[PDB]
């Protein structure tokens, strides 16, 4: 019963521009078992209105999910994704990097 | 269109 | 090009009270078109693409009946598997099933699949000939004998070669405006200086459909894989996909490096440079 830890990517739906409405995504994949906690953060704070895709899996049986919320980027606001899973001893945080 | 029956293991 | 219909099912037992959490999703190619979630209030198979909303109330009744039947089979399976593996009632366990069909550019049957996993490991799978089974261990061997006696392979073969491909064709036709359209990747390159002597070039592919794509780097016209990073293809959230590949290069030598993009929506592969 070797569990698999999630891969994480945090990114925007459309090309990110200040003042323009968009969606912030956290894609978690490659994990098992299926129970997982995913938060999107704005300036370190949990964003309340977050939706996610329906659970599915890849050929190797590992699960993936997309978590997403509408947001209008600004120059000052910092965004991130915080993930917990049985395989993680502490929550994993990945910052959104719009310069990528 | 789903298969019309599955079988238990 | 090629197409597929695939269904994915996950059941997760809930120790202490009640039935497992069951989630079913159906896809044509990279497009989800239906879902069922046992935790959801409707207790109906639900549409997830506009072109499936063309189907009438009978369809929704039928898919609801079958998917609930799938859920019950998984419920019983979780208990049987706990018995096969001598496990307690205490822990949560998972069963996963995937089945479906592939067709080529002519929409003719290419292959079919039906695979089953317990706790994330192979359990039993239909072989490519759709006539026999691959059982990973002795518990699955017991299942194999049961399924042989019940002629399950024969039933699945008929569905996979018949119904599966027939309804895939139907969906392709009804959803033609999106399902038969390719969206070529929109590409660009970015640049970052790591230090005075090292730079990163990142080649981006955005807004593409279907998900399959290849991105590569060349240095002076020769394939370059060392010092590259290629991320997993990821959903944009609007039905399209994104990917990038990066390379670390000596600062000032950017001009030697080219990115190469292959995708079904590109009549010929595309090349990008930094300049």
């Amino acid at each position: 019963m070797i569990q698999r830890t999630p891969k994480i990517q945090v990114y925007s739906r459309h090309p990110a521009e200040n003042g323009k409405s968009n969606f912030l995504n956290c894609y978690v994949s490659g994990f098992h078992p299926s129970d997982i906690e995913v938060d999107l953060l704005k300036n370190g704070e949990r964003i309340e209105k977050v939706e996610h895709s329906d659970l599915s899996f890849s050929k190797d049986w590992s699960f993936y999910l997309l978590y997403y919320t509408e947001f209008t980027p600004t120059e000052k606001d910092e965004y991130a994704c915080r993930v917990n899973h049985v395989t993680l001893s502490q929550p994993k945080i990945v910052k959104w990097d719009r310069d990528m | 269109n789903l298969v019309p029956m599955v079988h238990t293991v | 090009g090629s197409h597929s219909m695939r269904y994915f099912f996950t059941s997760v037992s809930r120790p202490g009270r009640g039935e497992p959490r069951f989630i079913a999703v159906g896809y044509v190619d990279d497009t989800q078109f239906v879902r069922f979630d046992s935790d959801a209030a409707s207790q109906r198979m639900e549409p997830r693409a506009p072109w499936i909303e063309q189907e009438g109330p009978e369809y929704w009744d039928g898919e609801t009946r079958k998917v609930k039947a799938h859920s019950q089979t998984h419920r019983v399976d979780l208990g049987t598997l706990r018995g096969y593996y001598n496990q307690s009632e205490a822990g949560s366990h998972t069963v996963q099933r995937m089945y479906g069909c592939d067709v080529g550019s002519d929409w003719r049957f290419l292959r079919g699949y039906h695979q089953y996993a317990y706790d994330g490991k192979d359990y039993i799978a239909l072989k490519e000939d759709l006539r026999s089974w691959t059982a990973a261990d002795m518990a699955a061997q017991t299942t194999k004998h049961k399924w042989e006696a019940a002629h399950v392979a024969e039933q699945l073969r008929a569905y996979l070669e018949g119904t599966c491909v027939e309804w895939l064709r139907r969906y392709l036709e009804n959803g033609k405006e999106t399902l038969q359209r390719t969206d070529a990747p929109k590409t660009h390159m970015t640049h970052h200086a790591v230090s005075d002597h090292e730079a990163t070039l990142r080649c981006w592919a955005l807004s593409f459909y279907p998900a399959e794509i290849t991105l590569t780097w060349q240095r002076d016209g020769e394939d370059q894989t060392q010092d590259t990073e290629l991320v997993e293809t990821r959903p944009a959230g609007d039905g399209t996909f994104q990917k990038w590949v990066a390379v670390v290069v000596p600062s000032g030598q950017e001009q030697r490096y080219t990115c190469h993009v292959q995708h079904e929506g590109l009549p010929k592969p595309l090349t990008l440079r930094w300049e």
